[PDB]
RNA sequence: GGACCUGGCGGUGCUUCAUAUCCCUCUAGAGGAGCCUGUUCUGUAAUCGAUAAACCCCGAUCAACCUCACCACCUCUUGCUCAGCCUAUAUACCGCCAUCUUCAGCAAACCCUGAUGAAGGCUACAAAGUAAGCGCAAGUACCCACGUAAAGACGUUAGGUCAAGGUGUAGCCC
């Protein structure tokens, strides 16, 4: 029975220049935890769904750092310990957006990436031949 | 509060190194080249060696920030091998675990 | 033989915890990380500085919370954040409890310069997974 | 003392069933579906997306199943209020072991006073569950050999069906190569495509239906790109067994490893895309030939303390 | 001193074995030469430690200065530190390991035997053993079911390391 009679809503305007058009937005995100990021994917797919966007998903090979350390304190050199890293991937190769949609997409998925996630997004603007390009200065 | 002095000295070392960083390269860039005249390169390579020795950096040493350990160093880290696998046995080094293939 | 985090066998009567009874060699496959971070993964950096980080932070509750600590930390990062989750005896009186959350966060923050959340997790007595 | 095994009651694991049953209309909420037709494996799902784990072990993840499938199956009380065991063979210890020696013995003497693949015997870890009692493996032979020396005689066909509740299944996975199916090209010619892997070799291969022999790696001609006859002797190799030399054209394309692993993988790639344009007899001898069977070997890890994988370091 | 028990040993017996293993048998090597490198002796004013198997390109995935602890000379004194010490003791220790382990044992709590001695405890057509727990095993990782890693209890050698760090005890403090 307690319920918000009127709610506020963000105040989003509409400005007079123009827009960003991103050609292809690509988003790699590593992890030690394959569950993360499959979970993450779904996430970030549906999302996108939702708000009317293209996306495709790939996973690159994983990258395993391995090194090793001497086993004791001293001497007994012939006995070691081995350590890796593991480093997994997933790629969401989304395609034809604009500046203000790939904006709030991207704060929304950044902002609930989990613990232990990193992300790297290419970004590929489309832009139009300068003035100065169009005909020579003879 | 370092663990020892050999710490200490390394953190003046490198303190002093990074005072005299810029004037260090000035003066090796004349000496590395072909152009300028000799007379003034052996200028050049008496002022650079009147400075103090703790301003060279092939005195600093990476050891280990715990226990000044100067070997079985990790660079990653800045940990012994003895403090890195304590660390990694207990699991609190996010990605770190034993490798089996 | 091999020493590393193992707790020997015993008559039986010694308690020990789901982290405590795995060895290292259950790192990945029985157990988790306590702490979760990107410096370690490829291509990332700062791995010695939240490293010391975590040192410190697993001291300064160790020092701060005496004999309140039922098992280990899990600090959790976020971007910024940072986050402490831990588990509590219920011994200690919870008004002390709230002092040393806001204590705690607050000083940790001023002095790594992030915005730090601690979120405790009251047992009554220390889980036991096994007696060994 | 501080450690006691774990007993759980009938009461306690009454109330986990109440408990999973609500648990499982709120895991319905979360995801929006259905109550009534929430099955298991949406459960599975579910709990895999709100508790990603990565470990290795899947029996250290989080599981929500019902109490049946996590709680052990528990020896119930064996006496009444009174102190009777209800069993007449209680004090042997292996009552449940007992009553069916007892019973498959008195069978035994009935039929003398009126007087297969697929299939095989219950094993012991599947035993001590129909009868949730501790078993030697000198007791499960004694059991063994009473079933058997039961088939021997003619058994009546109420004792079939006594014998088949102890006969458990095997699905046996028939040895028989995965025929490829049989494309056609723009022109109209017919061919089958297979790949092939040795060692760190990947090949395809394309196998036309009609041709003069004329095999292209790489777009190279074999004999080019394997100057050393062994290589040519491999390719060779699955045509000649099926005596079908110079009647295909061959066309592949093989990535990775080195001279004789490239050769390998192409031999196993044509081989497996020849089973298509021959009979199935001539396709299982080429099974016992050894041509459709990936070689597994491959090359072995180093050990930190020794020279080589497998080599030591001189003994002092 | 007599008679037993356990354990170890035996140039002790029988039988069965060893799959890269004891020997023969297959293949490439070592010891021979030169160089590199470590150690031991010697030497020097001029470190330490490991040092049969289980030391010897071992700590060091590393020494021109630094590292550095060594030697010689000079200097300072509440001294980077609510001091300090690479001072002695690894035969006070934690910690991390080696080794047998290329093992299969280990064991609480009960019970029984031996007249209630130390001790001991199986026979499946069964004769006093039952056993949680630790290990093996199983699971897992890597390219599977294979194999390789990993794992590998309790103990042994007062094994190794106070010079990773910490630390008990004794000692130094112009
Ligand atoms: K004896
Ligand atoms: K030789
Ligand atoms: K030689
Ligand atoms: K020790
Ligand atoms: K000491
Ligand atoms: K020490
Ligand atoms: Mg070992
Ligand atoms: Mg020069
Ligand atoms: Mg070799
Ligand atoms: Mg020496
Ligand atoms: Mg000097
Ligand atoms: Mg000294
Ligand atoms: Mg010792
Ligand atoms: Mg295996
Ligand atoms: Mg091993
Ligand atoms: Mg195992």
């Amino acid at each position: 029975v307690d319920v918000p009679k009127d709610l506020t809503k963000p105040v989003v305007t509409i400005s007079d220049e123009p827009d960003i058009l991103y050609k292809r937005l690509s988003v790699l995100v590593k992890g030690h935890d394959k569950a993360v990021l499959d979970s993450y994917e779904y996430f970030a797919v549906l999302a996108a769904k939702e708000l009317g966007i293209s996306i495709k998903v790939h996973e690159p090979p994983r990258k395993i750092e391995r090194f090793t350390l001497l086993q004791s304190v001293h001497i007994y050199k012939k006995h070691r310990v081995q350590y890796e890293m593991r480093t997994l991937y997933r790629c969401l190769e989304l395609e034809h957006l604009t500046g203000s949609t790939a904006d709030v997409y991207l704060e929304y998925i950044q902002r609930n990436l989990p613990e232990g996630v990193a992300m790297e997004v290419t970004k590929t603007q489309l832009e139009q031949l300068p003035e100065h390009i169009k005909e020579p200065i003879w | 509060h370092y663990v020892d002095w050999r710490m200490w000295r390394d953190v003046k070392r490198r303190k002093m190194a990074y005072e005299y960083a810029d004037e260090r390269l000035r003066i090796n860039s004349l000496r590395k080249n072909t152009i300028l005249p000799k007379i003034l390169q052996d200028v050049a390579d008496e002022e650079i060696a009147a400075l103090p020795r703790d301003s060279c950096p092939v005195r600093i040493r990476n050891r280990c920030v715990m226990t000044s350990r100067p070997r079985g160093v990790k660079r990653r880290w800045r940990l012994s091998r003895i403090v890195f696998r304590h660390l990694a046995d207990h699991g609190q080094l996010s990605g770190i675990q034993r490798a089996t293939w | 033989k091999n020493r590393a985090a193992r707790v020997r066998v015993s008559k039986g009567d010694k308690p020990v915890t789901y982290e405590e009874a795995h060895a290292p060699h259950y790192i990945a496959h029985r157990k988790g990380w306590l702490s979760l971070h990107t410096g370690n993964l490829d291509g990332e950096d700062h791995a010695a500085e939240r490293t010391v980080e975590d040192v410190f932070l697993r001291k300064f509750m160790w020092g701060t919370f005496p004999g309140c600590l039922a098992d280990q930390l899990v600090l959790k990062r976020r971007g910024n954040q940072l986050e402490i989750c831990a588990v509590v005896l219920r011994q200690l009186s919870p008004h002390k409890y709230y002092f040393l959350v806001g204590y705690s966060e607050t000083l940790l923050s001023y002095f790594y310069k992030c915005p730090v959340r601690l979120h405790l997790q009251t047992v009554p007595s220390k889980v036991v997974y096994k007696y060994l | 003392p501080t450690s006691k095994r774990e007993t759980y009651t009938e009461d306690f694991i009454k109330k986990q069933i109440e408990e999973f049953n609500i648990g499982k209309r709120h895991l319905a909420n979360m995801m929006g579906e259905d109550p009534e037709t929430f099955t298991q494996e949406d459960i599975d799902r579910a709990i895999a997306y709100l508790f990603p784990s990565g470990l290795f072990e899947k029996r250290a993840r989080p599981v929500m199943k019902h109490p049946e499938q996590i709680f052990p199956r528990q020896r119930a009380i064996q006496w009444g209020e009174d102190g009777r065991p209800f069993h007449y063979l209680f004090y042997t210890g292996k009552q449940s072991y007992y009553s069916l020696m007892h019973d498959v013995y008195g069978m035994l003497l009935n039929l003398e006073k009126h007087q297969v693949i697929g299939s095989r015997w219950l094993i012991k870890e599947e035993l001590e569950e129909m009868l949730v009692e501790k078993l030697s493996d000198l007791d499960y032979m004694q059991f063994i050999r009473l079933l058997e020396k039961l088939l021997t005689s003619q058994c009546g066909a109420a004792e079939e069906e006594f014998v088949q509740r102890f006969r458990r299944s095997v699905t046996l996975e028939s040895k028989k190569q995965l025929i490829e199916p049989v494309q056609y090209d723009e022109q109209g010619m017919a061919f089958s495509k297979s790949e092939g892997k040795r060692k760190t070799a990947k090949a395809e291969a394309i196998v036309y239906k009609h041709g003069s022999g004329r095999i292209k790696v790489n777009g190279i001609d074999y004999q080019l790109y394997f100057p050393i006859t062994q290589d040519r002797e491999q390719l060779m190799f699955p045509f000649h067994f099926v005596d079908r030399l110079g009647k295909h054209d061959v066309t592949c394309t093989v990535s990775g490893g080195g001279r004789s692993a490239q050769a390998g993988a192409i031999r196993l790639a044509m081989a497996k895309a020849l089973c298509s344009f021959v009979t199935e007899d001539e396709v299982e001898w080429m099974r016992q030939a050894g041509l459709l069977t990936t070689d597994p070997r491959v090359r072995e890890r180093k050990k930190p303390g020794q020279e080589g994988a497998r080599r030591k370091f001189t003994w002092k």
